[PDB]
This record gives structure tokens, sequence and C-alpha cells, in this order.
């Protein structure tokens, strides 16, 4: 698998593109390609300041994580959907959310099951702390 | 050309309390994972961003000041290894024929600027697939008393 | 002056491996398992493309050369 099947970039309108798929954690069901993401593609509802989650293909997965036993079904990078901070493990992400953003209740698309294969790519939760503590626990 | 002493890294200690990240790398990996693959051999760090990607190196120890860095590249693919890197406004190319270590000692001003955080830009590789590959990144520094902070 | 009195590590190490700092002199096409000590990098390979390999088990290859080209095997009089 080297193409993001079923997902099309919302800027260049290209489907089954090759590379890093970009999913907005506040912005509903809009996705970006690597080229459009690096070009600062912005719309009336989406801005470059939106927290940003990255999902790879299987070829991209074993290219990026070459030498490790991690698989596509085990995402390893999750973005802080309020903060813009990125590269948190599941435990790291839940610790960050509990510590720095305990009282934040803005609606977000949570990075984990959005990037998890077979999960909900646009799951909406007003309490992402409840997301991380209830169903998103390892 | 800032001529550095060859024995510079002899007068500096490798640092394990260093965090690695950056939105270019944090998209694919997490900070603990980046630290693990930059402090160990057999595995690497990749980034398919054309033009290069930025690594944010943060110091978790307030008693230690950054003085230089060393990057191991070429173990996986020489083509996927980057052509050049840049830091603190200084750019040096990576002409690679095999796996090796590249050094970059910091000036006193650069060391002062790298007290807590620093940014290292890495140019895109010559790989036709557009994959930039860096195997291991080791950072060196000295205590504030020794550095004369 | 001080560097002149410093001798290459090989005279102590010989064909045995001590724990020392060693580099890669890419001008001499000697990398991976081949390198020099601090003195040879500073003196025997001045102005060469030298990259620090690591601090570990090693013996200086420049002093291990059988042709005697190593200038750090004996004391040097400052110019
Ligand atoms: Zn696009
Ligand atoms: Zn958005
Ligand atoms: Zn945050
Ligand atoms: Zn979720
Ligand atoms: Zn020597
Ligand atoms: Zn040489
Ligand atoms: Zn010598």
């Amino acid at each position: 698998m080297s193409r993001h099947e079923g997902v099309s970039c919302d800027a260049c309108l290209k489907g089954n593109f090759r590379g890093r798929r970009y999913k907005c954690l506040i912005c509903y069901d809009y996705d970006l390609c690597a080229s459009c993401y690096e070009s600062g593609a912005t719309t009336t509802r989406h801005t470059t300041d939106h927290p940003m989650q990255c999902i790879l293909t299987r070829v991209d997965f074993d290219l990026y994580y070459g030498g490790e036993a991690f698989s596509v079904e085990q995402p390893q990078s999750f973005t802080c959907p309020y903060c813009g901070k990125m590269g948190y493990t599941e435990t790291s992400l839940q610790e960050h959310v509990t510590s720095e953003h305990a009282e934040t209740s803005t609606e977000v698309i949570c990075p984990i099951c959005a990037a998890l294969p077979g999960g909900d790519p646009n799951h909406v939760t007003d309490d992402f702390a409840a997301h991380l503590t209830l169903e998103h626990r390892a | 050309q800032v001529t550095f002493p060859i024995d510079f890294f002899e007068h500096n200690q490798q640092l394990t309390d260093v965090e690695f990240g950056g939105n270019d790398l944090l998209q694919v990996y997490n900070a603990q994972q980046i630290k693990h693959r930059l402090n160990s051999t057999g595995m690497y760090v990749a980034n398919t961003k054309p033009g290069g990607f930025t690594i944010e190196i943060s110091n978790n120890n307030s008693t230690m000041v950054m003085t230089g860095m060393r990057i191991q590249i070429g173990t996986q693919a020489i083509e996927r290894a980057p052509s050049y890197i840049e830091i603190f406004g200084r750019t040096m190319q990576l002409n690679l024929s095999r796996s090796r270590w590249f050094d970059f000692p910091f000036t006193r001003e650069e060391a002062l600027q790298a007290d807590k955080k620093l940014n290292l830009f890495i140019g895109a590789s010559v790989d036709p697939a557009g994959v930039t590959m860096i195997d291991a990144v080791k950072i060196y520094g000295k205590t504030k008393e020794q550095f004369g902070w | 002056d001080s560097l002149c009195n410093k001798l290459c590590t090989f005279t102590i190490t010989q064909k045995e491996f001590m724990n020392q700092h060693w580099y890669h002199c890419h001008t001499c096409k000697m990398v991976d398992g081949v390198g020099v000590c601090t003195v040879c990098a500073k003196v025997c390979h001045k102005d060469h493309e030298i990259s620090y390999a690591k601090y570990g088990s090693f013996f200086c290859d420049c002093g291990a050369k059988e042709d005697g080209s190593c200038l750090a095997l004996v004391k040097r009089t400052p110019s």
C-alpha cells in the first residue's frame, strides 16, 4: 500500500495521492497532501495554525520506521489538537492533555483513532480528555 | 571559515538529557522515538518533505550548554542521505560516498544561543523518491561553569 | 609549542587497542575502522578533512603505517 485510498486532498483535489496524508484535528473531514501542506494551502475555514495530524501509507510507514517492528495499525505520532504541539506518544499525549489543557473543552477531531486504521477519521468529542481516558487507553 | 580545534569533541561530553522533535519530524514520529533512534544504531529517521526538514533540539538540563553535534548518515541509503545541512546560519554540504559521521562544533556565540533550544535544517536528499534519511544524531556540550556562562 | 612535545598514541598503543578519541581523515581515504589519534589529526593530517569518529577502543593507524610517514612518532622541534 503506497496510496491513501479513499482520501483526497482538499486543496489540489487529488485522490489516492502518494505521500503523507494530513488530517485537520479541528477542521471537519478536510485533508491535505504533503505538497499542498508544505505550500501553506488555506481555505475560508482552515488555517495553517490548525493542529495537524500526519498519517502515512504502508510503503511510507516502512520507509519512515525502517528497522523497527511498529506497524501501520500502531500509530506513534499524535498532535495536540488544541495546542499545535506534535509528536506525542499515547501516554505522552494524554499526559499533556491532562496537565496543560485540563479545562479546555473546545471541539476537536482526536488524532489517534483518526490516524488509526479502521477507526473514525473524523470522530468529534467535546471532551478529548474523556476520549483519552475512556476509550483511548492502552 | 571558522577553524575549530580538532580535539573539540574531546573537551565535550555526550549528552543523554536531550529531546529531539520539530513539526517536520513530529508529524511522523514522537519525541521519545526520535531520541531513541538518534541515540541508537541499526535504525534511522526519515522525512519525505521536499527541500528539507527542521529538527528542534531541546536541552532539559539547565546546568549544561550545547557545544557541538555529530550526525551519522549513510548506513541505510547514501542516495536518501541529505545533500547538505544548516544551523545557526551556517550551511555545510554532505558529499557522501558511504556511511560516516559529520561533525559541527558550535562557536561561543552559537553555544550561547543554544542554551535551551536550537533548530537544525536538513536539505532534501538526491533520492528520486524525495526521502531525507539521517541515522543517528549525538549532541555534545559542557557544564555552565566549564563553559564560563 | 605544547603540541610539538606531544607524541602519537601509537608508540604506546602499538597494534593493541586502548580507549581513546579517534577521528576519520577523509582526505586520506581512511574511514570506518581506520583513523588517527588527536596528535596525528592535528599534525600528521593538518588542514585535512577530518571528522571525529568516536571515543572508544582503537589504535592509531597513522602511527601503524610501516612507511614511517607518521610525523608524530618522534618529538618535533618548533619552527
Ligand atoms: Zn494537495
Ligand atoms: Zn482546519
Ligand atoms: Zn497543547
Ligand atoms: Zn478518538
Ligand atoms: Zn597518532
Ligand atoms: Zn590525511
Ligand atoms: Zn601520525
